């Protein structure tokens, strides 16, 4: 459903 | 938001999306009150009946958004949480009394055309504007109907309702820390918050100084946009001493 | 903040959004 956000925000 | 319309670009630059990291999904709305503080409903973070008790690392906030689902490159900013603060007397057991929480961001967010804080009311602005019939504005990316989901941020303007009418619409015990808003069945016009809008702002534009103030937080409703029902909102001014205490201390 | 509640694309430019007048008209 949601576009993946940049990986930097998940680290 | 039910029976609202698409927001204009930059119409609600204090709007924040509370976003679950995994699975990636919308949890709630929220609002930007300074470069480091975000306001939301306590029940967005803590609701034991539903096994909800998020920690900081579970969540992100997305600021400057318009599209619900898109990653808005060069426009939105995504912030990590330093600390969650729930009102110590938030009543999740009964009626969501004092449904308010603050989130401190790890780093300040840069303001832009799309990102800007809302004011919190002073006693006088609250006394003047929190009157039955006076309209505020609710924004969010929640569902379009009770029983679907918007492409972009939705907006609806709704009148504050007389307290006896609020109380008489529900079996839930209504407190001074709540107000309700919405049209009456006979008023023709419609609109409400719905699932995913909670935690977002109910704002009013002061006619005295032409600034937007956050008078409410989308708190709860029995259904969405039902005739004879009203949406309930946390009374921000009534809880402002707690907000100030948290910000002053932390 | 000193600048709170004033939107860059609206109040700061003296542009009105499409429905803010509905709010003003209710403040009677
Ligand atoms: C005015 O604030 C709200 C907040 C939440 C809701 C809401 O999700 N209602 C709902 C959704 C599904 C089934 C029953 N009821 C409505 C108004
Ligand atoms: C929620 O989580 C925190 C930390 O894990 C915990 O200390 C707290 O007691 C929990 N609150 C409730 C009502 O379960
Ligand atoms: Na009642
Ligand atoms: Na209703």
């Amino acid at each position: 459903d949601f576009e993946e956000i940049p990986e930097e925000y998940l680290q | 938001i039910v029976e609202g319309s698409d927001a204009e670009i930059g119409m609600s630059p204090w709007q924040v999306m509370l976003f679950r990291k995994s699975p990636q999904e919308l949890l709630c709305g929220a609002s930007l009150i300074s470069d480091r503080w975000v306001l939301t409903a306590a029940h967005c973070l803590l609701y034991p009946p539903w096994d909800k008790n998020f920690t900081e690392n579970d969540l992100l906030v997305r600021i400057g958004k318009h599209s619900r689902t898109r990653y808005e490159r060069n426009i939105e900013k995504i912030s990590m949480l330093e600390k969650i603060y729930i009102h110590p007397r938030y009543n999740w057991r009964e009626n969501l009394d004092r449904d308010i929480a603050l989130m401190k961001l790890k780093k300040p967010v840069a303001f832009s055309d799309y990102i800007h804080p809302v004011c919190l009311p002073d006693r006088e602005t609250a006394a003047s504007l929190l009157q039955a019939g006076y309209k505020g504005r609710v924004t969010g990316w929640g569902n379009l109907k009770e029983t679907g989901q918007p492409s972009v941020l939705q907006v609806v303007n709704l009148p504050i309702v007389e307290r006896p009418v609020c109380k008489d619409s529900t079996r839930i015990r209504i407190t001074d820390n709540m107000f309700c808003a919405g049209y009456k069945p006979d008023e023709g016009k419609r609109g409400d918050a719905c699932e995913g809008d909670s935690g977002g702002p109910f704002v009013m534009k002061s006619p005295f100084n032409n600034r937007w103030y956050q008078m409410g937080i989308v708190s709860w409703g029995e259904g969405c946009d039902r005739d004879g029902k009203y949406g309930f909102y946390t009374h921000v001014f009534r809880l402002k001493k707690w907000i100030q205490k948290v910000i002053d201390q932390f | 903040e000193a600048d709170c509640g004033l939107r860059p694309l609206f109040e700061k430019k003296s542009l009105e959004d499409k429905t803010e007048r509905e709010l003003l008209e209710s403040y009677i």
